[PDB]
């Protein structure tokens, strides 16, 4: 979520990169799995800065 | 923790909408598509060609028929066979009887919705004749001369730029008429418009929208064999040069018309339509 | 200059091939004409058609439980009179020079509340529910009314607004104008530049691809009353940023519009 | 100091050439006068004229289906009385020192609703449709009214608002003031600093380039009633950021304005 | 995916409009032109010159005629021939009979719409005479002395800065009068303004807007040949020095006037206008 | 071209005015001066001394 | 589209560069073709980050 | 506070970093103390720039 | 124009630099000319990116 | 002023730096003078860019 909100600001669009001609693109064999790049929320960490905020400081 | 704000206070102008009348910038529409990113792809070949046909130069340069005139064996030297106003505003009455409906060309369709025009015009003449017809013509461009009514005297042929063509075997003559004016632009206005007359002289002010005239005069009388029709029908085609441009886009003045003209034109249309879309006869 | 074959083919003329100048000099130009006096450079119809113009005519909701229905891609055949009074746009004007088109479409609308003809009007102070129907199934078919205009009024049938189609709720008291964009969502990559003589497209026209399957509805969160509570609206439209016109054709006849 | 030819040519005086000081010392200065007491540095008329001032006078819509028409570039000839009561601007004041000008123009307007003279006024609660006409064709010509002021009132003719010209819709309840900018869109790069004795420009004046072809219309999304529903507005103007005055001329006579 | 917002909440001040009264910043107008980028180009030569004529120094430095006075063979030594208030506010009555209409110079046009003024003034005298006229003048600058009515006594000639000119063959005298004051600025106010009188003494407070006076006095009586007019008409011209500046821009006090003055002035205007715009005689 | 928006939607709190009761921050006044940058200069010697006499000490 | 929205923010104007004197600029022979720098929409890609978002993550 | 407001803008979220799988994270022995990274407010400084603002300049 | 809008954002003020003591600044001999740094509008260019946008892409 | 507005945006707070423990900070001998880092307004300059804007370009 945090990651997506950030990218949305930098590119001012959900799209992360430059386009590709559609004639040469295939994702027919692609099989998505539950664990990915956006599956882990940023609040799950123990870095000093994060823990202080977690306890209300 | 949830700290209290202490930073910058911005200044903002709210918009009920943005860039509505402009061609560039940004549009604030909500998207009805599932994706807030919906956008179809564009490439060469979509409709048969690699070129972009929305570019005005692709439209203005299409050769269009416009008028015709006759050249007879009895027209004496110096007879003016045809005059034409140098301007892209090619919009005229359907005929001598129907003056509330009009014909046009691609240049006129565009001019009919713009404020200014610049550039050259291409003129093409097609002499529908025989190889047994012979005569010489004088064809020229006369900057800032319009007609005997609003212009002083007659043009001095000696000071006029021109081409003298010997027509015997040839059948086509073609050339480009370059932009000539005191300002970088001229106005887009029909020559016949009534707001151009000044002292009971129709079109007296057209020198603010027309650069002059193209003229065809007889030099050596046309002669023809006794076994060929003694007249030549001359087709006149016109289109824009590479530098023909316009500047102030607005609302069109005249608009597309799908109604009728004459009882005889409608019968012809019906006969052709029957031939074009029948399964038998209708 | 003179010969038996001086004529320049149409396709070559579209590449800039032209006869020599009666002047003998080469044809040339630069950007000073536009920079010194105009302030901009206009070079394409792709630029012109993106300008919004008024769409529809004298639209109102005066019947209980009424709504607006809009056919966003429809273009009406030309006038057959000498007293034309309809609304024209840069889009439908240049439309007549081409045989095909493709792309999304943008619609905008403003609206007021009024207690009778000639009485004071006030900006609608409530939200609007905007819906889009696309599948050629039960809901879409029940919305088709061939004799109605591209901007018309009716009481939406049941099995329409309660089925959950694409829905965008717009609050005017905060957004100002209502602005929405309809995608191309077409069965192929191009559509014939067809024109409708009377009204709107039929099922056959959609199945043929003469127009993308799209009917847009605008419903007010207010109770209308024929007797003393009506809504007066005005719609505008313009092609989206991925729109194209293709395949040049010849010109049509012209006529002046009613001036008075 | 004394001689047969001590006079300094106008063109040289404009480069800073000046006689020696009766003091004998060199003339010098710095920015402390402005930084210590004023807070800014004023050096040009190009700075002054960009300040907005009230344009027009006592403008109202009290007739059914009425609108405002504005001639943005027009400057009225000077008063011929000792009791002048019109509105003055930094723009029309310094206008009289030059022979030519060029550039865009900015217009702004505020408006209220009122049910009669002396009764309460309320900010217009509806949208305004602003249109610009430029081509010297049918629409523009039908709008010309030489005896009317640069800010006047009329019922727009047909073949005007339905033809799709440049159109910007502004919602006051959200934007506050109505702010629009008209481009130079001129036939050449400069225009004579002409003045209109009575009213507004005619076709001949436009064809001559005495003023850029520009007529701006402001139409309310409300129904006006002479009897008890009127709109009271106020317009302001200022030259755009690409505007210039050129070719200095001599000064005119002056007079005090009506004080009371 | 469409994540829920969790970032920064800004603070914002809405504007009904921005920078309306200022010369810099940003304007929030919607553009009526097709391009949201519309802007014409600026360069040297547009109207004949490379310099920017909107810069105040180009306007203030234009030499302007202002007044004239006579120097006679009978004016004895110490006679005050002419006094002038050192200030840019050059706005005076059309004449002795018409006091509700005025004449001005470029400095006055500017001063008429500003709060403060700084800098020097250039004075130019043109003696319309003959090479057979002879006499000496005393021309000086007197800081903070105005007239016999609001100033104490008469100036001490010995303590005054001045130039003593021997006029015989010469015909022009010129010099610059530098800014002299106790403050970095002086007020822009007409010397005759009624709100400057204090105890029944007109203009008693002008020392807050005028730095002093320039004066011309006779040193050696003018002598002339018996065969030449025994009087010299002296033209006085004035303009701003390189450092003449203003500070608080506001509304102008007086305004352009296109009405009439006198029955005799109007006949002259009409006669000249006939000569200027006729096609015959009118 | 005039593309349709697809970026970040900000969150904003409108202010009828800002920092009215505080000594620091920012003020949102419209400037009546010709310059939106109007500001006089401050330095030593203005009124006879180099020290700041507004300091409570 | 994404590309244009981005440039519009960085330059806060559609214009991408510094100007050029108009007297010396000519595009008379320039012929535009359907395939260009803005003809390919950014959503047409298979980069890891894009595919995850595509499937709703 | 200032520190937190700043981080909130850069990441447009309170979260300062990338996430970590929750199965392998433990803060069972962690004991927070009053003095931390956010315990010292930024206005407590004597750097030239800060002192000038402090005195109202 | 584009240039000015850009600078106005970066410095959040029309002023482009640091100030200078007014006592030592003189522009008495300075003569402005019509052709300057802001005299050429940014839309007058033929760079690939600009021409594509110009034609509506 | 311009300088302060700029810093206020970057740190989104008037505070320019990191804090310091208050127990060890003393400004008892500090004597402020009229001439400082914020005493000179940014509009007082003759850099090319500034002078052009000054004359209205």
């Amino acid at each position: 979520a945090a990651s997506e909100l950030k990218q949305l600001e930098t590119n001012n669009s959900p799209s992360t990169a430059l386009g590709q001609i559609s004639e040469g693109l295939t994702t027919l064999s692609h099989i998505p799995v539950l664990g990915n790049i956006f599956s882990t929320p940023a609040w799950i960490s123990a870095k000093a800065a994060d823990l202080a905020k977690l306890f209300g400081f | 923790s949830k700290p209290t704000v202490q930073g910058k206070i911005g200044e903002c102008k709210l918009r009920g909408q943005g860039r509505m009348a402009n061609f560039d910038g940004m549009d604030m529409s909500h998207k009805m598509a599932l994706s807030s990113t919906n956008e179809i792809e564009t490439n060469e070949g979509l409709a048969g060609t690699s070129l972009d046909v929305m570019d005005l130069s692709r439209v203005l340069s299409i050769p269009n028929y416009w008028d015709r005139f006759t050249w007879k064996t009895s027209d004496v030297i110096n007879t003016v066979l045809w005059d034409n106003y140098v301007s892209p505003f090619k919009v005229k009455p359907y005929s001598a009887t129907i003056t509330d409906r009009f014909r046009c060309t691609h240049m006129g369709k565009v001019a009919n919705a713009f404020t200014y025009w610049r550039g050259s015009m291409v003129y093409t003449f097609k002499f529908v004749k025989t190889q047994y017809h012979s005569g010489r013509l004088r064809i020229s461009f006369i900057p800032y001369y319009y007609n005997t009514t609003i212009s002083t005297g007659t043009p001095d042929v000696s000071r006029t730029q021109k081409i003298v063509v010997d027509l015997r075997t040839s059948t086509a003559v073609s050339f480009t008429v370059p932009y000539i004016g005191s300002r970088p632009w001229l106005y887009c206005i029909r020559p016949e418009s009534s707001w151009l007359s000044k002292d009971n002289t129709d079109g007296a002010l057209m020198y603010n929208c027309v650069s002059g005239i193209v003229r065809v005069e007889v030099l050596n009388q046309l002669v023809a064999a006794q076994n060929v029709f003694s007249e030549i029908d001359v087709i006149c085609e016109v289109n824009g040069g590479p530098d023909l441009e316009f500047a102030g886009p607005t609302c069109p003045r005249y608009v597309p018309y799908a109604g009728d003209f004459t009882l005889a034109d409608t019968r012809k249309i019906e006969a052709e339509r029957t031939q074009e879309y029948s399964n038998n006869e209708d | 200059v003179m010969g038996e074959d001086q004529q320049i083919p149409r396709n070559e003329a579209q590449h800039g091939v032209h006869p020599i100048s009666i002047d003998t000099h080469r044809i040339s130009n630069n950007w000073s004409p536009q920079a010194m006096c105009i302030g901009e450079k206009v070079v394409s119809i792709r630029q012109l058609i993106k300008r919004f113009g008024i769409f529809g005519d004298a639209n109102t909701l005066q019947a209980d439980g009424s709504s607006f229905v809009v056919a966003p891609f429809t273009v009406t055949s030309p006038t057959k009179t000498l007293t034309s009074t309809r609304n024209y746009t840069q889009f439908d004007y240049y439309y007549y020079l081409y045989a095909f088109w493709r792309g999304s479409m943008r619609i905008k609308m403003v609206a007021e509340t009024q207690d009778g003809t000639g009485t004071p009007r006030k900006k609608t102070n409530f939200t609007w529910f905007v819906r889009m129907f696309n599948s050629l199934q039960d809901s879409f078919n029940s919305l088709i009314s061939t004799s109605s205009s591209a901007v018309t009024t009716t009481v939406l049938p049941s099995g329409t607004i309660n089925m959950g189609p694409s829905t965008q709720v717009i609050d005017p008291t905060v957004e100002g104008l209502i602005e929405v964009e309809v995608p191309y969502y077409n069965i192929s990559h191009i559509t014939p530049a067809v024109t409708i003589d009377d009204g709107t497209p039929s099922m056959e026209d959609y199945l043929k691809g003469h127009s993308p399957p799209c009917l847009l509805t605008f419903s007010p969160r207010d109770s209308i009353s024929a007797t003393n509570h009506i809504i007066t609206a005005s719609f505008m439209r313009a092609l989206g940023d991925d729109f194209s016109f293709m395949y040049l054709l010849g010109v049509p006849p012209l006529v002046n519009v009613a001036r008075a």
